[PDB]
């Protein structure tokens, strides 16, 4: 809808130029695209991510507009997530899909995403390397040779990341 | 017969910021990274592969301003362009 559509002319030209160096997309009538959105708004310790609802509404709608099936999950923990991710790599719809969109939205540390039960005393994070593990050609051979885009919205530390310099 | 397949491939991560650094969120408009990616997705989904659009999102963060943050694409292992061909 809101997503600017691609005319047949352009769709043809683009494929006309890149043809062999572009991922083949399944037929619009048969493919069953799946997208997963895990976003923690409330936390046992860390301050609630006030305003997360507007992001959930944003992505879901967008991905769904890109022709994906969005299954939204909320306030999970390291485990709950690592369990929810495995059940996804298993989904049968992937077999008849051309790609998938993963979307994580939560607080975070240098190490990774923060589950809803994370704390200084008792950590609850999900390393990024793990997410890549649950969906590789070994634990999810259905997505093999298909683009898997992973989006993450979380702090990667404390520093502001800006450095002073005079002009 | 059995054949070998790369264990890791066709991946592409897009983080909201760089290591050790924070990402910004507005209590009324939510995260900024998410709103920009959407804004761009809606516009360039039809002529740019997800890789070109992510770059365009980064470039949109090129000029700092109080709530600065530089998104980064990590562990990219895409072997070809990934067009979304919206409308198809
Ligand atoms: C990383 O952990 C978070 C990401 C998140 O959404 N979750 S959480 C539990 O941490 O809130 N990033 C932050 O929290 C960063 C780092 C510390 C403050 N912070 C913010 O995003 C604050 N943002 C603002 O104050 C703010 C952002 C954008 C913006 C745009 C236009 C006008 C005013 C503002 C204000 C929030 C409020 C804590």
């Amino acid at each position: 809808g809101n997503v600017k559509l691609c005319s047949l002319e352009e769709a043809q030209r683009i494929w006309k130029q890149k043809s062999a160096e572009i991922y083949p997309i399944m037929d619009k009538s048969s493919r069953t695209r799946l997208a997963l959105i895990i976003c923690n708004e409330e936390f046992d310790s860390i301050p609630r991510r006030t305003g997360a609802e507007v992001d959930i509404t944003g992505m879901t709608m967008l991905l769904q507009n890109l022709g994906y099936s969005v299954d939204v999950k909320k306030n999970l923990t390291a485990s709950d997530m690592t369990t929810e991710l495995e059940a996804f790599a298993h989904r049968p719809e992937h077999k008849t899909s051309d790609s998938t969109f993963l979307v994580f939205m939560s607080h975070g540390i240098r190490e990774g995403i923060c589950g809803k039960k994370h704390s200084e005393q008792v950590p609850d994070i999900l390393q990024l390397n793990a997410i890549f593990n649950m969906l590789n050609t070994k634990n999810c051979p259905s997505l093999k040779d298909k683009p898997k885009v992973i989006i993450i919205q979380a702090c990667r530390g404390d520093s502001p990341g800006v450095v002073w310099f005079k002009d | 017969a059995i054949k070998k397949a790369h264990i890791e491939k066709d991946f592409i991560a897009f983080c909201s910021s760089t290591p050790d650094n924070v990402s910004w969120r507005h209590p009324t408009m939510g995260s900024v990274f998410i709103g920009r990616l959407i804004e761009h997705m809606q516009e360039y989904a039809c002529s740019c592969d997800v890789e070109e659009i992510f770059r365009k999102v980064r470039f949109s963060f090129e000029q700092p301003d109080g709530r600065a943050q530089m998104p980064t694409t990590e562990r990219v292992t895409l072997t070809r362009c990934f067009y979304l061909f919206p409308g198809h």
